[PDB]
């Protein structure tokens, strides 16, 4: 038979399943909605582990319980009460002789170690993953510190002092390739000659590589923090996502740069081989799976500024013209295309971030917090694991490096990249849509001439990389 | 077969504006969503006796994002312009979203609505008569929309539909 | 895509979850840790097809040895770890391949049995005598380094296949 349980007046957590408690879906269960009790049961629940469930429950859970409660409440959780001695351990007893306690030890092994277990593999989790409500709330710390260093008794002592250990690391806070990363490649301007650094005389590879590995950085940082509650549109986004808000940011910049190159070349000629080498740069990009750079390049070349340039896109390649149609189609269809490709790679890539985005605040928007059933309002937890499930594909292409050598110089040249320099978005913007207007008026306008203004060659050194011994 | 209108929902983030959409292609009677999923974005309709399909694209989120919303602008035929009733900054910003829109389909005279979403109960600081003046001026419709009775989501998209087809 | 369940298990201390963590994020950890249970997922490219790996780490100590049934029941395949400098863990192998035979109550499930440490000089646990193990079994045996990699993915995309091919 089931192993007996404690009274559920003195232990909550056995009160039995109902409807009024916990909803499943339609092979361990998959809960609907229930109440926090249910919830932090099944999160550590005697007949199996679930992982994922622990990760989803400590992303998401601030929605409906503070961090504070959830501490008291695994800490509940954790005292279970040991059942009295049964007919036949008491009649042992009466005679003098040493009980077998059959139900003692069985309850011991197969619910007060598992339950217990598991309770600290949440608190493992909760400081290795989740340190952040440590970092916010000293005294949550605080709490945690003390519950875990008086955890008494053996069975659970190897992973009692581990985790004191591993908190104590937290408070006070290298990779290795199956190969060698690329040379380094050169074309006009020199290594050290970083006044002479520009979109023209950089290496076009070596152009994708470098931003390939600072947008990688910047997709990398952004915990679930900065996106579950939709943090980064509310007032407080600067506090909350601020490493979201610098991976936009420098997305952004890096597509009104390509304008700003584009339409700041007033010479046709010239600009031809402007927009000639960023497509070259979307090539690279796109062997990288770089999706984000791909996309800064798209969007570029489909801003009122340049899509509008229809002389000097006449003078483009036909093959570099099939290479930019086959980019912007990744994104036709509300990214069909997309889509499909991020999930067939090889990583490491860089996604483009929002769709997750548009993805989570939708979810969040469009689902209820809680489920009424039965005069009860149960924390609808269906939609907390859609956004766990957002947050999870984007922390599984955060786990793989790139192997590309870092150029210092050519990193800090594309980190202090300004095209908008102290001018408003409107300000500049307008001016960018002035400058494609001066360089291709409209019809029935004639189209003017303009001087050259690079002095050095124009000529692409390509995009396949060379080899030195 | 039937006319597929491509619709694009822009405006200010933060206040609200995904509701609109949600709430159209939502299981109307059932308050649930899934946006992942291939089509919660298309929705076939009747509309004055015509059956057609309506493609939407909401970015919500993605304000940010300031350099693609050309890119995102230029795949619509129709446009929901959105603000808060209770944010007079989203209701400032309209101005300029309608320039953008203007400037990327290189037309005087883009089909668009005018919506003002009431988003939660904080007090209203955009009065009716305000919206009216300024859509009045544009030469375009207004039309108010509820984010939790789904009060006027219909009429706003309809009404995008009709001025689309009498363009 | 298809999904894939790996599961990692062996005696606490062989390095099951630097394995991991070297797979996933091309990073040695130094600490030792002992797991309760952790799981991880990588997209990755393997014969041409794309797929995706869920791979569940394992306790190792014996104070979580009463827990083992309920992540066996969900594995497909089984990396079978012991540390080739620690004799008692290689004698701790077959305690595993016997359990999850039981919960699955099959003769044929995808296994590789895996030396790992083999970057150190000291060795206890002789190639050759694994390698009789294995063949007892029907599966191949790796030796991996989760230190300096050598055999890492050798050892999770041989299990990939064996899956595949079951
Ligand atoms: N059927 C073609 C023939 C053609 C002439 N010039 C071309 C250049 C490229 C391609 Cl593929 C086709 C042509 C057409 O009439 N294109 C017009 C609108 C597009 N612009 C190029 C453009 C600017 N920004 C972009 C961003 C993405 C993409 Cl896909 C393209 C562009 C040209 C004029
Ligand atoms: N030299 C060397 N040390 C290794 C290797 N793999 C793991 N170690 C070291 O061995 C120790 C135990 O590693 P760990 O991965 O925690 O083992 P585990 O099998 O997961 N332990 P548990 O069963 O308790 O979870 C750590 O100090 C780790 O750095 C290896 O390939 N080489
Ligand atoms: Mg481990
Ligand atoms: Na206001």
């Amino acid at each position: 038979g089931q192993m007996r349980l404690p009274s559920a007046d003195v232990y909550r957590f056995a009160e039995p399943d109902s409807e009024e408690n916990i909803i499943f879906e339609e092979g361990i269960p998959i809960i609907k909605a229930g109440t926090v009790i249910k919830l932090i049961e099944r999160l550590t629940y005697h007949m199996y582990a679930d992982p994922n469930f622990v990760r989803t429950f400590l992303t998401t859970y601030r929605s409906f319980c503070k961090p504070q409660e959830l501490l008291s409440l695994i800490i509940e959780r954790f005292e279970i009460p040991e059942p009295e001695p049964t007919e036949a351990d008491r009649i042992a007893i009466e005679n003098g002789d040493q009980p077998l306690s059959a139900e003692l030890k069985r309850f011991r092994k197969e619910y007060i170690q598992p339950v217990q277990l598991r309770v600290l593999n949440v608190c493992r989790h909760w400081v290795e993953h989740h340190f952040y409500d440590f970092e916010r709330d000293a005294y949550l710390l605080q709490r945690m510190e003390e519950f875990i260093g008086t955890v008494r008794g053996k069975a659970m002592k190897k992973w009692v002092e581990s985790i004191t250990k591993i908190i104590q690391r937290k408070k006070i806070a290298n990779i290795t390739f199956q190969s060698s990363p690329p040379t380094v490649e050169w074309h006009i301007s020199r290594p050290g000659h970083i006044e002479t650094f520009d979109l023209l005389t950089l290496h076009p590879i070596e152009i994708a590589r470098q931003l390939t590995l600072l947008e990688s950085d910047l997709y990398r940082a952004v915990q679930p923090s900065e996106l579950v509650g939709s943090v980064w549109t509310k007032e407080d986004k600067e506090i909350n996502s601020p490493n979201l808000l610098k991976m936009i940011r420098h997305t952004t910049n890096l597509t009104l740069w390509f304008e700003k190159c584009i339409v700041e070349t007033e010479n046709l000629e010239e600009r031809v081989a402007v927009v000639s080498r960023i497509i070259e740069i979307l090539q690279v990009f796109q062997e990288l799976n770089n999706f984000n750079g791909v996309l800064e390049v798209v969007s570029a070349m489909n801003s009122s500024p340049v899509y509008r340039l229809d002389h000097t896109f006449e003078q483009i390649p036909s093959r570099q013209k099939k290479i930019l149609e086959e980019a912007h189609e990744l994104s036709e269809d509300h990214y069909k295309k997309y889509l499909a490709k991020l999930r067939s790679i090889n990583p490491p890539c860089v996604p483009f971030f929002g769709i997750y985005l548009t993805n989570i605040l939708k979810t969040e928007e469009g689902n209820p917090e809680v489920l009424k059933r039965h005069g009860k309002e149960l924390i609808n937890f269906s939609k907390r694991r859609k956004v766990a499930e957002i947050t999870g594909e984007i922390q599984q292409y955060q786990n793989q490096p790139y192997c590309l050598r870092v150029e210092s110089d050519i990193k800090r040249f594309f980190e202090n990249l300004n095209p908008m320099g102290n001018s408003m978005e409107k300000e500049f913007t307008d001016y960018l849509f002035n400058k494609s207007l001066e360089i291709e008026p409209r019809n029935p306008k004639p189209l003017p001439r303009f001087p050259k203004k690079y002095s050095y060659p124009l000529k692409s050194p390509g995009v396949r990389p060379s080899n030195p011994r | 077969g039937m006319t597929e209108y491509k619709l694009v929902v822009v405006g200010a983030g933060g206040v609200g504006k995904s509701a609109l959409t949600i709430q159209l292609i939502q299981n109307h009677f059932v308050d649930e969503y899934d946006p992942t999923i291939e089509d919660s974005y298309r929705k076939q309709v009747v509309i004055d006796g015509e059956t057609c399909l309506l493609d939407i694209l909401d970015t919500a989120g993605q304000e940010e994002y300031s350099a693609m919303r050309d890119q995102y602008m230029r795949t619509g035929e129709g446009f929901l312009c959105v603000f808060a009733i209770n944010n007079t900054k989203s209701f400032e910003d309209i101005h300029q979203y309608r320039e953008q829109i203007k400037r990327v389909k290189d037309s005087d005279d883009v089909p668009m609505v005018l919506v003002g979403n009431k988003c939660d109960l904080a007090a209203r600081t955009v009065e009716s008569r305000q919206a009216q003046d300024l859509a009045r001026s544009y030469g375009i419709p207004y039309i108010e929309t509820s984010a939790k009775t789904r009060q006027g989501v219909e009429d706003a998209f309809y009404t995008l539909v009709r001025e689309i087809r009498q363009h």
